[PDB]
Formats: C-alpha cells, structure tokens, sequence
RNA sequence: CGCUACUACCGAUUGGAUGGUUUAGUGAGGCCCUCGGAUCGGCCCCGCCGGGGUGCCCUGGCGGAGCGCUGA
RNA sequence: UAAAGUUGCUGCAGUUAAAAAGCUCGUAGUUGGAUCUUGGGAGCGGCCGUCCCCUGCUCGGCGCCGGCCCGAAGCGUUUACUUUGAAAAAAUUAGAGUGUUCAAAGCAGGCCGCCUGGAUACCGCAGCUAGGAAUAAUGGAAUAGGACCGCGGUUCUAUUUUGUUG
RNA sequence: UACCUGGUUGAUCCUGCCAGUAGCAUAUGCUUGUCUCAAAGAUUAAGCCAUGCAUGUCUAAGUACGCACGGCCGGUACAGUGAAACUGCGAAUGGCUCAUUAAAUCAGUUAUGGUUCCUUUGGUCGCUCGACUUGGAUAACUGUGGUAAUUCUAGAGCUAAUACAUGCCGACGGGCGCUGACCCCCUUCGCGGGGGGGAUGCGUGCAUUUAUCAGUGGUGACUCUAGAUAACCUCGGGCCGAUCGCACGCCCGGCGGCGACGACCCAUUCGAACGUCUGCCCUAUCAACUUUCGAUGGUAGUCGCCGUGCCUACCAUGGUGACCACGGGUGACGGGGAAUCAGGGUUCGAUUCCGGAGAGGGAGCCUGAGAAACGGCUACCACAUCCAAGGAAGGCAGCAGGCGCGCAAAUU
RNA sequence: CAUGUUGGAACAAUGUAGGUAAGGGAAGUCGGCAAGCCGGAUCCGUAACUUCGGGAUAAGGAUUGGCUCUAAGGGCUGGCAG
C-alpha cells in the first residue's frame, strides 16, 4: 500500500505507539484563503513537501500556469505564457518560461491542460521551488 | 567586497542630510546604532551644518569629547552616533532641547522645545516577544527592549516613555481618526487623521492619511507613526505642522513673505 | 577544497555553465565523521561565524528515549543492524542519523522493575539465588501496595518489545547527528515501525 | 592569344607555428584521518634525618625506581 | 550620428531600373464576420445639462418591543487595456529660487541677532493595488454528473443544557 | 530650424549610389595675449619593473623595577614621564584595473517562517539544595654566540597581566516534582472505604534528543515564542566577574557612589549569503542537446552557516528546444548614464556613483566575526635579484618614476 | 608402449636445434632476410576514404591475482507464506 522504499515513511508530528485497552493525520491550513482538499486529511500518503500534510511554508509569489508534462515522480511541469513588449516594433511577442512544480496527492484526479495557481516556497530541488495550492480543469469537465 | 563597508561617499549619502558634492569625496558614515543608515541624522552633520557651532570635524571632536551633548539623558560622545525619529538631543550649558521630527518636505527640522517637553520621548512597537519565564517583552523602533509591558500595548501601537526610568508613562493603541506622522515613502513628514488601512494578507497593508486641510494620501504600515487622538498631538509640532502646501501655494507665501515684511 | 557550490555544474536545459568567480571560502566542505562504534573520541571544527561542532569519529555511550512508557536512559551502543541508505555502513559500523542500533536493555527493565513492581525477561522458572533484584517486587504497606494495584491493570508491555528485554537488546533509532553534534540521541522502536524494520532485517539473513 | 602589375583560389608536402579546451599517465603542496613519541612536567610508596601535633604526621634538603600510573 | 523615406514601426521598393519561389498542398507563426441593458424616468442647474438604479446574507443606532432597516468588515467568470495610488539611491537631464561683477557653474544667501531656501517633475517594461467595462481574448446547463427550494434519513467530533459527583 | 546641393545625357524625366554639408571624440599639423572650470598610459602589452613611500595604533582607567629622564629625604609597595615589549583591537576599508564572464554579471521587484553577523544600541548578567586574591612560565632587559647574507634567530639568567591557567565564600532559608517509615478518621459484621498530615533519599536556570498534559502570547499561514515532565552536559568543555582608577565617605569587621574592561544568550544596527518574477549584442556555413564520470525528479543520509544532486547509496527515465535550445564569436564587466535626434530611432557606456571580478597563470590554506586575502603564507609554472656556490629573497591592474609597446596619454 | 635399427665414457673445434645479453638501436643488408615487439577478455575511444555495405580487433587508452562480503536475475505447494 504505502512504504515500498528502504526507510520507514511517517510524519514527524504524530506519535504513533499508543498503550491499548487508526492513527491520527497531521493537516494545517496553508493561508492567504485556501481549501484545503478531504484527500489531505482522510488520506493516507506520507509526502516530506505536501503544503497541507508535509512540511513546507508558502511564502512570496503566487503564480498561474497550465499543466504541460506529467512523468516525473511526485513533480510536474507546467506552462507559463506571457506577452514581451518591443518598443521600436510597437507591438509584443509569444514568449514561455515553464517551470517544474511539486505536486501532493492530495490532488488524486488531474489530467494535462488544467490550471493550476501555485505558490512560492524555499528550494525543494535543484529546480523546484514551486507548489501546486489549487486545481483548476479547463472545460469539458465530463464524457 | 569580503567584509562590512566603512566609508561613505558623498554622492551616494541619503538625500535629506543636503550635503554640497564640492566640499569632500567622503560623507559621516553613521556608526552602527538605534536607527538606520539611510533614515537618521549623523551627531556631526546635525551639529557642523545646521545650527554652524562646529565650521570643521574637529570642532565636533572637541565639543563632543567635553560631553555637553546628551542623547535620550545619555551622554554620547561619538561625532558619527546614528539620532533617528523622535529622538530628544539635549545641550545641558547651552539650556536648549532638540526634538528631531520631520519636516513637511521630508527632512529633520532645527525643532527647539521646553526641558517639560525633553524629559519624554514617543516609541512605535516594532515586535511584542515572550522573554525567558514567560516575561512579555516590546522591542520599539530604537531598539528599547521594555520587558513587562502592558498587556493591551500590542504590535504596531505607540508609548510615551519617560527617559530618567525607560518605563512607559502612557501608550496610544492604532486607532482610525488618530493623529500620524509617514516617516518614510513619497508622503514623508505629513501630519493626518487614519480613515481606512487596507488588509493585504502576504503583501504590505496601506493606511489612508487626510490631513487638517482635507487632503488623502495612502502610504504603507511601515512608514506611518501615530502621534496623538483626533485634532491634537502628544509632541510639540514645527512651523507648517505638515500640511505639504503645494509648489504654487509655496510662491503665493513666499510672495506676501517679501512683499509684506518686505 | 571541496566546494559545496551549484555553478560548477549543469543548467536545466543541460549547458555548460562558465565560473564568474573561482572557489569562495563559505562555499565549504569537510571531510565526513564516520562514527564507528568505539571508546569515545570527540574532535571538534572552529566553523563560519568562530561557532563549535564536534566531529565524534567514536562514542560507545547514547542516550535513547523510550517514548511509550516515557522514560530516557543514558545506555550503551552495541551492535549496528540497519542503514536505509548504504549496505556498506553496516558493514563497516558507522553511525549517522536514522541509522537502527542494538542499544543495552538493563536501564529500562530495571526503570519497569521499579516503577510497575514487576519483571521483564526472567526465564521460566528461572530465579534469583543472590537475592539482590527480587527485593523489588515484595514488600510495601497495605496501602501503598495499593498504589502499584492501579498502575498493574495498564502495564502489558508490546509482545515483540518482549523478546528484545530477554535477548537483553533494545532496537533504537538514532534521531540526533554524531557528525554534527558529538551525540548519539535516539529513541527506542515499538508498534509499526518496529515490524517494518524486524522483516528488513529478517528479509536478507536467509 | 603575347607582354607587364596587383589581389584571392586549388595544390603533393602522411607542411609549419601559436593558442584554447580536454583523455590518459606521473603527480608537488596544503587539509582531514589512523599512528608516532623526539622531548618537557606531575605523582607515589622507601633511605639520611629534621621541623611540629603523639611510630602515626603536616610539609620539605636530598638519592633511588616497577619509569609505577598520568598530562602535554 | 543626422542629412538616410539609401534598412522603412512611424516610413521604402518588387510590369520594364535591383527584385514574386515553376506550381499547389501544409505544420508551427501571424490574422480571424455579425450577435448579449438599450431607451425612458426621477428631484434640484439654467426647452435642455450633471448625481443615483433595475445586485446579497460578523459588527453600531434615530429603535420598537420568535423581529420592521440603514452604518464598519469575510465575500461574488478570468485576462489583456486604461486611470490613480503605493514603492522606486544620489549624481546627470528637464526645471524653481539666487546678480559666482556676466556667464559656465554652485547651493547658497538677505535685512537692519532676525528671516529664508537647499523645491518640483521625469525615473520604459516586470511585480503591487484600487476605480472604469467600450475594444479584444476567455468561462457556464444539451447522455442534465443544472439553478432555486423547502422536505425525509445515513453516519462522526463542541457545547446552550443535564445539583454536586460517573 | 521637420532643409538638401554637384556628378550618367546632344538635351529631358527617373531609379541609384558616389561627393559635398553640420555635430561628437581620438590622433596629428600650423598658430597663440588675459582669466575661470578642467579629462589625462582605457584602446596596443591583465606587458616588465631599479628606487622611495602607500597601515598603523595609549587615555585617569590591561602589564614599568631602562635611571633614558626626573619631583620628593628617608616615606608601611606604587609620585609624574618614558623607550621597549607582551597583551587586543585594526589591517577583509580604501585605492587600482576591466583580464575573464552572454540568464552569467547586473537592474527593478520580492523572500529568509531556510542562515550568519566583530561592533553599536537596549535587555538580561545572587533565579542554579552544592576566596582578604590561587598556580608557573615568557617577551623587553642582562650576559654569551653562528652564518657572506634576511624585518634570521640559538644556549643561559630574572620578572609582570585583562595573555596563558585553576577555582570557591556569598545569595542559602528555603521553594518546587517522584519516593516513601509512620500520623489525623470513621463508614460496614472485622475485609473493602472516603480525604488529608509526614520521618527520607533524590532531580533542580536558558543547549542536543522524545513525549504528552498542553498551547501564556503571536502569524496570511509554524514542527513559532513561552510553559510541564524523563535523561544527556563532549577534557579539542554554554555562562555562572581572582580586572582596572576617580572621589573615597558611612558606621562598631560589615555598608556605600561614579565609571571603564569583560561576559553565554535575546533583540537591534551595518551587512553579507543562497533563492522568486521579468529583462541582453551577432550567428543555421551551429538543429537537436543533456545523461554511464548527476543529466531532471523520488527517498534516507553526509557535509555546510543554512534551503538544494551540494555530495553518497538505492530508485525512477526524466529535463530543454522553431516562442531559436545547444555550440561558436564578441574591439562584451552590467546598470545609473553619454553623443546625435521633428516625431520614431541609431550608435557609445575601460572612465570618479552602485554591484561584480582579479592582483603574473593556476591551485591550497593559517588567523579572524568577516579573506580561499596576495602591500598574509604554502607549492608548482613563466620571469628575475644577491651569493664567499652553502643558501636566502620577489610580485607597482596603489602614488610617483623607468623600459617596452604603439596613432595615442602628466611631477622619482 | 619402451624412445623408434645399438650401448658405454667424455663435454674440444665446426655444426644442426633452442635460449639470454650492457650501451646504441637498422648504422648491417640487394632488401629489417631471420629474430623481436603486439597478442585473450572486460570498459572507453576510433581517422582519411567509401561502390554507404565497409574501413575497424583503424589508431590510441585503462583494468585483470587472492580473500571476505553485498546486490540483482528463478521453479514447486493452497502483491502472501513454506
């Protein structure tokens, strides 16, 4: 189910070796308004950077992108567009810089194309520094 | 650049100490103290250049090292000490007292006041802090750690101490319709009544400022120190008492100023 | 040195990043600990900021923290068991962070011996000639025997803790960093982490 | 096509000369680790007896080790 | 560097002066028809010209007696656009004052101890923020896994309450 | 000031360049009376340097027995000066240059809830049952010496401290959490029972670990700040004052003022350091790049001041690119700025302000809060000095000045 | 099976058949003839030219013993046990 790994994964909040006659979960609420989902606390992942069940502070930039690859293990990549000025030409040009964000499973159900608003936290990896706060699909929804 | 800097040059001085760039390369860098590098008076600058005791740096060197000045009731005896906001500095043979507030264009004034008015001093809370043993301590903005403050006197709220004890004498709690004074931002040194300060969790908050002639400026939380209730103030203020009277209002003074007086 | 820097490697794209500046002296390395089992050899390092930290290469005696009965002994170190990280610190005996230990049994049975009236081991029929232990479990009032007949009720130690007090080795699990702090401060393992470890153990030998 | 003047081109020469990065080999010096032990001090029970409590003994003028244990 | 409208966004050329691929398909790129609260009122300016509207359920009163509403605050399709504010080192430039004897300058000076300056703008984009909702993108119910309801149950944890004591 | 003129022709109208025209900032030619500002070895050679200087420092307040001076005549040690010299702070600022470096540097904007910080400033400095000054060297000195030579040091003989060490009177009488001889009391038919008093021994205040009773205060949000209990306290140790001189007064061997110096820690100030968003010149005769010897993620450690493939074991097969990746060039340090401009642009920015980098090329480190420091060391590599041939010594892209190099740049 | 159709004793020259040589290293010679160097495997790396198949074991590098360990790769019985 869980633990497939070499070390024991738990939380280092809980204790976990009551006296006798379902263990209890860590959740915080992450700040700046935002739900944080039922998967978080009746779920039961242990993941070190979740930003409602691990250890991480979102702090700084809340930024938006759409979701691009999904094949990395418990991270993605997601896609921001933007518009460059030119002043001579007075007009803009497409450019991308897309990113590499940590993704909890606490989001059990995300396909590519969704929006996803993220949030600033300190280095998690080399080139992660980033956390998905909310899930937003695009449309369709259903087939 | 491996280590803290010691010089500083002229050009490059925070701009409301006035200094002329023909005179030296170098300006007082202020020693390490109360206040910041940017937003204090230097002892030097204050004593040379302002009120023209001093002509030079040793005349500073020879008035401070006979120990008349006296900073907050201490007798500080370093040409480069760092007087920030609200900080009383008192000449004891001369029998005059300085009170540094700020101007209505954003520099420190040659505020005189009545020994009464020096023996006191205003302190904006910076932070609250639990000491040791449950011991409530109240870090201000000159760095005075009072420890058993009153339970009430919270983050961003205002104490009248008395300078003899460091105890505080009465508080001001961060209320709208009181008097403030921006120490800081495009805003600095206006007096005004608090309308509305605007809740950004994350970012800064902003606090609406209407002064007496009825005028609203915004500034950030950082800059703004309130000073009083209402209509009146707890400090003595200076001439102006900052309204900021407009570039063309300022011609339509200086006018009369040299018209009528002549 | 040995650089602690992330310029003299690779961007994300995968380029070969140029140095603007060469090694700087906060961009540290030290050679490792490796804390063996031993009598007890503590050096220390003068770090940034004129701090201390002491590089234990040996320390026989830890201090693990029995966190379900709630009692720390300063006990002693004896065997290494597992390592989630390399097989080779097993081998050779090192001693990191979350590495698994045999730790010595006496200090809490003999803290269980005192504060419930009870034994801990102690073989089928197997009893005490000398008469020096077996002094602890008789003799109190009327009433303050009493005392001790609430603390029996809800006493029942873990059955596979029971085998680890017979045998007269704890399984522990070091918390705190030898390299680091010159200490081997840990806590003992009982309930699912106790069997999670017991069958990667079991797993290999056979 | 024949004379002169100048600038590029191909060209056998397994051409030549300067750099730049780098594979191997050897590898100075510093740093850490395990040792090491040149040396320099403690301390002890005896011997000649002081000196003072009454042979115990508080400190010393000395010779001597099993260099006894111990520190740098 | 200007003149160079002889490198062109403003702003050039391509029948013959130099120049349109031999033809069509085609992916990025670029660009994409029309369509959705409009009139009319309403008091006061002087037949006409402004204000306000086709929005809702923690906390004070001008209060009446399970309540008849206005005052402060958590809230309400997303973005570009524009508008204002915040925050933005001086120096340089633009500029205000001032007879360095004029000027370039500089930050000083003026009146018989006093008075008085040492302003002010500008500071592309990117981020922050609050108005405006035309223009341009974008969202919603069509296997109804729809909006508004008041209803009837399935389970868990606080407190408003069980005279102390479980 | 939003501008044009000459030249293809026998002559004409065009396209189109060439040539004139004005500014600017380098060189140079000829010429020169006054006065006021004033750039200046950047371009080529981050080429080489003889000589000199550029970083030293004491008040009443760490340490004076130099007679080098000196007041006193005989004072219970010490008047005042005083070279040294040991202590402890500075030398990591400044100054120079632009060699490298193209999302790097740097700019605006934000994060440190992810760290460190000498000093300044303010707190705390009898909260811990638990000694009227304690050890023994060592410099200057004295007296002997070695080498041609160095800001070389040896052997011997003294003596100091805020250097190096060691340590306790006081507060001190207790208070508080386990452990428990026995004590107050009846209930019921004696056992069960409902609450208190206590002879003890132990543990005692801020760092490492784990726990819950918890969560006094705070946050947009903490595994936050505090509070409680069980242990641990690194011989390469967290403090818990053997320091100094101003006036010395109270009281019958105690009390007391005014300041230096010092101290673990907390909070400041100066910062520094790693990260967030966006932003750069030419190039396809550079179209795929990265990864076994980390490339992008997961996990558990090591190391570091801290976050992190920073590094190591296991895994996973990712990561980037036509919206120009990757590779290459640059007479490329970046920006504030500068020249020219109707309006839009084009070109420059080594150059006094901010940030970066380097000290002939690389590499390594000692001390310190802070250098990977070069007016500090340790090696190699070029260049090069004195030599009695054994050995020492050196780093002007600091201020002057000399050589070279040049179209090109100042007074030892 | 009895050393190839015989034994014994010596250890001269010159032979035939093996080997080794300091320093140099083709100067020897018609000519590197003869001899010598290289050699297996595992992991790197691999040019001109090309009939695109090759060239190629191009060229050029590193490692290899003994011992004690670890890791991964399978079947039978009613995501697990034996």
């Amino acid at each position: 189910d869980i633990q497939t790994e070499r070390a024991y994964q738990k939380q280092p909040t809980i204790f976990q070796n009551k006296k006798r006659v379902k263990l209890p979960r860590y959740y915080k609420n992450i700040g700046l308004g935002f739900k944080t989902p039922k998967e978080a606390i009746e779920g039961t992942y242990i993941d070190k950077k979740c930003p409602f069940t691990g250890n991480v502070s979102i702090r700084g930039r809340i930024l938006s992108g759409v979701v691009t690859k999904m094949k990395m293990q418990r991270t993605i990549v997601i896609r921001r567009d933007y518009l460059h000025y030119i002043r001579k030409y007075n007009r803009f040009e497409k450019r991308h810089k897309n990113m590499s964000v940590h993704l909890s499973p606490c989001f059990r159900d995300v396909q590519i194309g969704d929006i996803v608003t993220v949030g600033e936290c300190r280095p998690l990896s080399k080139t992660v520094r980033f956390n998905v706060l909310k899930v937003t699909k695009a449309a369709g929804t259903k087939k | 650049a491996r280590g803290p800097k010691k010089h500083l040059k002229r050009v490059a001085a925070p701009k409301h100490w006035m200094l002329d760039k023909l005179t030296s390369v170098f300006a007082p860098r202020p020693s390490t103290g109360p206040h910041k590098l940017r937003e204090c008076l230097p002892l030097i600058i204050f004593l040379r250049n302002k009120l023209k005791y001093a002509l030079t740096g040793d005349e500073v060197k020879k008035i401070c090292m006979q120990r008349f000045i006296k900073i907050d009731g201490k007798v500080r005896a370093d040409i480069t000490y760092p007087a920030g906001f609200m900080d009383v500095i008192s000449i004891d043979k001369t029998g005059e007292n300085f009170r540094l507030i700020y101007d209505t264009k954003g520099r420190f004034a040659v505020h005189r006041i009545t020994p009464e008015e020096a023996k006191y001093k205003l302190c904006k809370v910076r932070k609250i802090f639990v000491g040791t043993k449950g011991i409530p301590h109240l870090v201000t903005h000159d760095a005075r750690t009072i420890r058993y403050p009153d339970p009430l006197i919270k983050m961003n709220d205002t104490i009248q101490i008395d300078l003899e004890t460091g105890k505080i004498t009465d508080f001001i709690k961060f209320d709208t319709g009181n008097l403030c004074m921006v120490t800081g931002g495009a805003n600095l040194g206006r007096i005004g009544v608090i309308t509305n300060r605007e809740r950004h969790p994350g970012s800064f908050d902003v606090v609406h400022v209407k002064d007496a002639n009825g005028n609203s400026f915004a500034t950030r939380l950082s800059n703004i120190f309130v000073i009083g209730k209402g209509n009146k103030p707890w400090i003595s203020l200076p001439r102006g008492k900052g309204i900021r009277l407009t570039i063309a209002e300022e011609r339509d003074k200086r006018l009369a100023a040299k018209q009528s007086s002549g | 040195g040995i650089s602690r820097d992330n310029w003299h490697k690779r961007r994300k794209t995968g380029g070969k990043r140029k140095p603007y500046h060469k090694k700087r002296k906060y961009e540290l390395g030290r050679p490792a600990a490796n804390t063996k089992i031993g009598p007890r050899r503590i050096h220390t390092v003068r770090v940034r900021g004129g701090n201390k930290k002491y590089r234990a290469l040996r320390l026989d005696v830890g201090n693990f923290s029995w966190g379900s009965e709630c009692c720390t002994r300063k006990t002693r170190i004896i065997d290494v068991v597992y390592n989630a990280s390399n097989n080779e610190l097993v081998r050779t005996k090192t001693l990191v962070k979350n590495c698994i230990v045999l730790i010595d049994s006496t200090p809490y049975r003999q803290w269980y011996e005192s504060h419930y009236a009870l034994p801990l081991g102690r073989k089928k029929g197997a009893k005490l000639t000398p008469e020096e232990e077996e002094i602890l479990n008789k003799k109190r009032s009327k009433k303050i025997q009493k005392k001790y007949d609430e603390r029996k009720k809800n006493a029942k130690i873990s059955s596979l803790l029971e085998e680890q007090f017979q045998q007269g080795k704890l399984l522990a699990c070091i918390a705190s960093r030898p390299g680091q702090c010159g200490r081997a401060d840990g806590y003992v393992l009982e309930g699912k982490e106790l069997e999670f470890y017991l069958r990667k153990i079991k797993a290999r030998k056979g």
